[PDB]
RNA sequence: CCCGGCGAGGGGAGUGAAAAAGAACCUGAAACCGUGUACGUACAAGCAGUGGGAGCACGCUUAGGCGUGUGACUGCGUACC
RNA sequence: GUAACGGGGCUAAACCAUGCACCGAAGCUGCGGCAGCGACGCUUAUGCGUUGUUGGGUAGGGGAGCGUUCUGUAAGCCUGCGAAGGUGUGCUGUGAGGCAUGCUGGAGGUAUCAGAAGUGCGAAUGCUGACAUAAGUAACGAUAAAGCGGGUGAAAAGCCC
């Protein structure tokens, strides 16, 4: 017959904590991306957000391999004249460690209105804690 | 024997503006624009009868994968398991079973696990 | 008593003489 | 009890009369006139006669009580364009349209 | 100094979205003569602030 | 078309489409690209294909019982009413009459009856023999038609 | 007979089968210009369509998760000659 | 303006060698459907009916069709109980199409089979007429120069004193 479809005014979206300590950067960002999309729910539906909410603490303690802690560079332009600003991984951790996890998953999430909507459910902290204790998130080894 | 066009030409145009209902701006008002819009509607319509059959299968596969991994096997092994078990239930039906009867789907995972070992 | 106007909108004005006239090119 | 009055072939563009028509749409007729009286527009003078004509249509023919009326419909449509010529430079001639409007105002006690 | 394409009727509408007039909504009444009138202006009968100025 | 031979335009420089003639068939007034003449629409028929054709149709008339043979067919005074009476009596209404000689009384009496036509054997034609419900021939009429087609 | 500059233009009454046949008069299309409701739309980037496809509103689907509208999200997608 | 992995990202998610697994097209299979040709101890004017194979198309060639106007059948049927036209809606053909009746319109309307064409329009900087756009945008045509009081007057900067 016709196929099932998730309804945004029915779907459940649950809450999780994840420790990013010692975890390889993009080899974790993959599993966040996956779960924020709801790819793991059998009722996955490409146009609806069946994903889940994910807290991520200790973003300042996520690992990268090789020479990437010092050599890996993040670029952005300001729409001006010279524009091209530039800063290393180590510098990013220093300035604002949350950005590294956030930049990573964002580039792995679908780009578009829904895409931008899934990202909203990622709540990365730098410290070892969060204010979302009322949301009763359960621990996830991912 | 002079033949006037008035009645027939209007009828031919009105058919097209009728096919163009709902379209934006000139595409629903102006015959010259509408006629191009309606054809290209047809070109895409033809095409997406073929595309539709690609999109839905990708969906079914993606859903079976989720539910298969829920019972601790990947899509690729699960389907192979069913084939060597000589189960032939297709993925439209399996994706349906994956949603509405998780217990029957688990039973198909064992069936496919037995054969695969 | 509103009879149509003379209007005098006959438009034989087209077309007046038309030089570039103009840039020099290109030799 | 809808009651109509109209000024056909008003000499103003429909665009210009519409700005003023919009000020009184939906209003109590007593409140509408005051708005019109202190709107600094030629177009405020044209429609006001129509509204007043409409009010008088309501008293004399049937309706009546000035208290009950609201401007329940008002719409301003295009009349015919009068064609003229303006001489420009180099013997070139331009059309000018002296555009007109049909002003309609509807009043009702309900 | 010319359009390359004919602009749309919707865009025309948007452009006109600030053409709307404002009603005064602040006429006042002379305490002697009882006429409505614009704030800080005399009345049609030549009254202002209760006292007969002018005479007409 | 009545009008002048002058080009409207200067060929080049004006923004208009190039013109040669205010009588061009694309122009309002003075069109008509391939205008009509008086013409002769008449066609050849072989003598034999005409006679052969008359014979085929006449033979069908017999087979469909639409041909009526009589010894004589004439009328007394030239009164259409008199003919009308006769025709009803014979149970005929829409009918072609072919007689031995161009009988005049019969000819006069038939003129105002739309469904009746009178003809001498010499003046027959293919379409009349088809166009009426019944066809009446005199004995004399047969002998003349017979000789003619033979 | 009214509004109305002894105006224009309208509204009544009356003629008239019919006046939405009223001299800008048989019928009376569209581009174009309006008023009225239905739905949509102010974090969201491009031949404006089509394949999915949530609502919400109608015709009750006239007991049957049926038709019309509207259509958020989303996959494909550079007019015609 | 990162900018010479498409990108996020990868010490391996890189290369080499071996091995299984699945995804994948308008490929092939399946079921449903139409159409052209070819062979049938066939039917046997032939229609049939099973089997066989072919249906990407520019210039072009071959074959079938739809509609518009006019003459015949045509002093043939329908029509004030409402024609054409207009505009709505319904169903059906593989398509041009076709058929059906909601409201206007207010007189003409035409089966079937024949015949003859000023016979089908989106382009020709094609023609004529309406109507958009820019747009309520530019401009209001000697830098001689006006201010007040009356008056007339529906209303006065412009008119008369
Ligand atoms: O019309 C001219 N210029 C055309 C522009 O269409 C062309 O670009 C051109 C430019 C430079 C030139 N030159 O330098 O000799 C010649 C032609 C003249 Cl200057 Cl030749």
């Amino acid at each position: 017959m016709k196929t099932f479809t998730a309804k945004p005014e029915t779907v459940k979206r649950d809450w999780y904590v994840v420790d990013a300590t010692g975890k390889t950067l993009g080899r974790l960002a993959t599993e966040l991306a996956r779960r924020l999309r709801g790819k793991h729910k059998a009722e996955y539906t490409p146009h609806v957000d069946t994903g889940d909410y994910i807290i991520v603490l200790n973003a300042d303690k996520v690992a990268v391999t090789g020479n990437k802690r010092t050599d890996k560079v993040y670029y952005h332009h300001t729409g001006h004249i010279g524009g091209i600003k530039q800063a290393t991984f180590e510098e990013m951790i220093a300035r604002r460690p949350e950005r590294v996890i956030e930049i990573a998953v964002k580039g792995m999430l679908p780009k578009g209105p829904l895409g931008r909507a899934m990202f909203r459910k990622l709540k990365v902290y730098a410290g070892n804690e969060h204010n979302h204790a009322a949301q009763q998130p359960q621990v996830l080894d991912i | 024997a002079r033949v006037k066009r008035g009645v027939i030409a209007r009828a031919r145009h009105k058919k097209i503006l009728k096919q163009a209902k709902g379209y934006y701006g000139a595409r629903s008002r102006v015959y010259r624009v509408a006629f191009q819009a309606v054809i290209k509607a047809g070109q895409y319509a033809y095409r997406d009868r073929r595309q539709r059959k690609r999109q839905f299968r990708q969906l079914w596969i993606a859903r079976i994968n989720a539910a298969a991994r829920q019972n601790g096997i990947s899509y690729s092994k699960f389907i192979n398991g069913l084939k060597k078990a000589s189960v032939e239930i297709d993925r439209k039906i399996l994706a349906d079973i994956a949603v509405f009867d998780k217990v029957a789907f688990t039973a198909l995972v064992e069936k496919a696990k037995a054969a695969l070992a | 008593e509103q009879k149509l106007i003379s209007e005098e909108d006959l438009f034989s004005t087209p077309v007046w003489i038309s030089q570039a006239q103009g840039i020099r090119a290109g030799p | 009890m809808e009651t109509i009055a109209k000024h056909r072939h008003a000499r103003s563009s429909a665009q210009k009369v519409r700005l003023v028509a919009d000020l009184i749409r939906g209003k109590k007729v007593s409140q509408a006139l005051d708005i019109l009286t202190y709107t600094n527009k030629k177009a405020a003078v044209l429609v006001k006669k129509v509204l007043e004509s409409a009010i008088a249509n309501a008293e004399h023919n049937d309706g009546a009580d000035i208290d009950d009326l609201k401007v329940t419909k008002i719409f301003v449509d295009e009349g015919p364009s009068m064609k003229r010529i303006m001489p420009r430079a180099k013997g070139r001639a331009d059309r000018i349209l002296k555009r007109t409007s049909h002003i309609t105002v509807v009043v009702s006690d309900r | 100094a010319v359009q390359q394409n004919k602009p749309t009727r919707s865009k025309r509408g948007m452009r006109r979205s600030h053409d709307a007039l404002t009603a005064v909504t602040s006429l006042s009444v002379d305490k002697t003569s009882g006429e409505k009138h614009l704030r800080h202006h005399i009345t049609a009968d030549g009254y202002y602030r209760g006292r007969k100025v002018i005479a007409k | 078309v009545t009008g002048s031979g002058k080009k409207p335009w200067r060929q080049k420089g004006t923004g208009r489409a190039r013109s040669g003639s205010i009588k061009s068939p694309i122009w309002r007034s003075g069109g008509v690209t391939f205008a009509a003449r008086p013409q002769d629409h008449s066609q050849k028929v072989n003598k034999k294909m005409y006679r052969g054709a008359l014979k085929s149709i006449l033979s069908e008339l017999v087979r469909q019982d639409r041909l009526i043979v009589v010894e004589k067919f004439s009328v007394e005074a030239p009164k259409t009413k008199l003919l009308a009476q006769k025709l009803k009596d014979m149970a005929l209404e829409d009918v072609l009459i072919i007689t031995g000689e161009l009988d005049e009384n019969l000819f006069l009496a038939a003129r105002n009856l739309h469904k009746v036509d009178v003809r001498d054997a010499t003046g027959i034609d293919p379409v009349s023999l088809i166009a009426f419900d019944k066809v009446v021939m005199t004995a004399d009429a047969v002998k003349q038609v017979e000789e003619m087609l033979a």
